[PDB]
C-alpha cells in the first residue's frame, strides 16, 4: 500500500522559516525521485524541488532556490523541505510527490498535501452561529465567522446527516478573517421529529464546536 | 522553462459528449508529457503518461495522443464524476512544468433554485456585526444575479458570494450569498430582501424577513 503524508504546514510570520516532511511508505523512495509541488489558493501547480534520495542530488525552481532546501533520510523512508525567508507569495497548499518508476517519470502518486500560511495576522477562532428554519423544502444551517487561517471542517449530526448538506468554499473578507457556511435542506415536517447539530473544528485554535439549530 | 499552453481554459459538455483538451509545448519535450485530473481540495490524480499511454485504473474513456509539440486529451464520452481541473505536464527538462489548467464544467437542462433567508443570530450581533444570508439551492446553470435590498434600497459591495462544486449526481450548485453590516448599520433597518435572477426562472424571486419579527 503506496502512501505519501506531508506534515508540518501551518502559519509563520513573513521572513520566519518551516520544515516541512514527507514520510512514504509502501516503496522504498531510494528506487526513485521525489517532488513537491505547491498550489496556491485558486492557482495552477508549481513544482517547487526534488530529490534523487540515493546519492541526495537537488534540483530546484528558480522562485524558491536560495531560501528552500529539499533533502532526505532514506533509513526513515522521508523527504523535507526546509523554508526560510518566506514570503506571502510562498502561501500554498505543499504536495509531495513521485516518480515512482525506472523509465516512468509521471507523478503516479502524490499526499494530501500540507497548508503552508504565510502572514503577519494571528490565529483566531471562528464564532459559530446557527442558521434557523424559518417556515415543501426547509433550510438550516450554520454560519462559521471570523477565523484565521484556514482551513474548517463542519459535519452535520456526527457526519451521519449527509443528503442535502452544502457546505459552502470559504470566503475571504476585507478584514483578512474567514467565513463559510454550511446549510442543509430536510422537509418541511421533519423539523419536529429530528434535531441537527452542526459539527466545527478549526484545527488552528483548536476550536471545536456542537451548535444545535432549533427551529 | 519550457511552457505549456493549455486551452480552453474552462469549457462546458453535456453527459456523453466527446470533450478535446489540447496543450501546447514552446520547446521540444518528446513525449514525456502526462495528464492530470484534480477534483477541489484533493491532490492531482494521474490520468495519462507518456504522452499516450492510459494509466491503470482510470477509465477508458480518457486517451492521450501527440503531434510533434500538440498534445490532446480526449474525454470520449463526458460523465457527471468528470467535473475539475484537468492539467497538462510535460517533465522532459527541469523544472517540471504545468499548463495552468482546463475547468470542465456538466451542460445540463435549466433548474430554478428554491430561495432561502437567513436573519442574523443573537450571539454574532453583540460583536459588533451581522450576517444576512441568502441560499440558493440545487440551480443551474451557475450564472446567478443575487441582489440585496435593505429598506428597498439596493445594495453593493457589502455582499460575498460562494458557490458549491457541481453535484456528482445532479449536476446542480448552490450559492451562498451574505451580506455583511454593522451591528448598529443593521440595527436602523427593517426590511432584509434577497432577489435572486436566475435563466430557470420566469421572473425574478424576492424572500425577505423584517428585523423586529425574526
Amino acid at each position: 500500500e503506496v502512501q505519501l503524508v506531508e506534515s508540518g504546514g501551518g502559519l509563520v510570520q513573513p521572513g520566519g522559516s518551516l520544515r516541512l516532511s514527507c514520510a512514504a511508505s509502501g516503496f522504498n523512495i531510494k528506487d526513485t525521485y521525489i517532488h513537491w509541488v505547491r498550489q496556491a489558493p485558486g492557482k495552477g501547480l508549481e513544482w517547487v524541488a526534488r530529490i534523487y534520495p540515493t546519492n541526495g542530488y537537488t534540483r530546484y525552481a528558480d522562485s524558491v532556490k536560495g531560501r528552500f532546501t529539499i533533502s532526505a533520510d532514506t533509513s526513515k523512508n522521508t523527504a523535507y523541505l526546509q523554508m526560510n525567508s518566506l514570503r506571502a507569495e510562498d502561501t500554498a497548499v505543499y504536495y509531495c510527490s513521485r516518480w515512482g518508476g525506472d523509465g516512468f517519470y509521471a507523478m503516479d502518486y502524490w499526499g494530501q498535501g500540507t497548508l503552508v500560511t504565510v502572514s503577519s495576522a494571528s490565529t483566531k477562532g471562528p464564532s459559530v452561529c446557527p442558521l434557523a428554519p424559518s417556515s415543501g423544502t426547509a433550510a438550516l444551517g450554520c454560519l462559521v465567522k471570523d477565523y484565521f487561517p484556514e482551513p474548517v471542517t463542519v459535519s452535520w449530526n456526527s457526519g451521519a446527516l449527509t443528503s442535502g448538506v452544502h457546505t459552502f468554499p470559504a470566503v475571504l473578507q476585507s478584514s483578512g478573517l474567514y467565513s463559510l457556511s454550511s446549510v442543509v435542506t430536510v422537509p418541511s415536517s421533519s423539523l419536529g421529529t429530528q434535531t441537527y447539530i452542526c459539527n466545527v473544528n478549526h484545527k488552528p485554535s483548536n476550536t471545536k464546536v456542537d451548535k444545535k439549530v432549533e427551529p | 522553462d519550457i511552457q505549456m499552453t493549455q486551452s480552453p481554459s474552462s469549457l462546458s459538455a453535456s453527459v456523453g459528449d466527446r470533450v478535446t483538451i489540447t496543450c501546447r509545448a514552446s520547446q521540444d519535450v518528446n513525449t514525456a508529457v502526462a495528464w492530470y485530473q484534480q477534483k477541489p481540495g484533493k491532490a492531482p490524480k494521474l490520468l495519462i503518461y507518456s504522452a499516450s499511454f492510459l494509466y491503470s485504473g482510470v477509465p477508458s474513456r480518457f486517451s492521450g495522443s501527440r503531434s510533434g509539440t500538440d498534445f490532446t486529451l480526449t474525454i470520449s464520452s463526458l460523465q457527471p464524476e468528470d467535473f475539475a481541473t484537468y492539467y497538462c505536464q510535460q517533465h522532459y527538462t527541469t523544472p517540471p512544468t504545468f499548463g495552468q489548467g482546463t475547468k470542465v464544467e456538466i451542460k445540463r437542462t435549466v433548474a430554478a433554485p428554491s430561495v432561502f433567508i437567513f436573519p442574523p443570530c443573537d450571539e454574532q450581533l453583540k460583536s459588533g456585526t451581522a450576517s444576512v444570508v441568502c441560499l440558493l439551492n440545487n440551480f443551474y446553470p451557475r450564472e446567478a444575479k443575487v441582489q440585496w435590498k435593505v429598506d428597498n434600497a439596493l445594495q453593493s459591495g457589502n455582499s460575498q458570494e460562494s458557490v458549491t462544486e457541481q453535484d456528482s449526481k445532479d449536476s446542480t450548485y448552490s450559492l451562498s450569498s451574505t451580506l455583511t453590516l454593522s451591528k448598529a448599520d443593521y440595527e436602523k433597518h427593517k426590511v432584509y430582501a434577497c432577489e435572486v435572477t436566475h435563466q430557470g426562472l420566469s421572473s425574478p424571486v424576492t424572500k425577505s424577513f423584517n428585523r423586529g419579527e425574526s
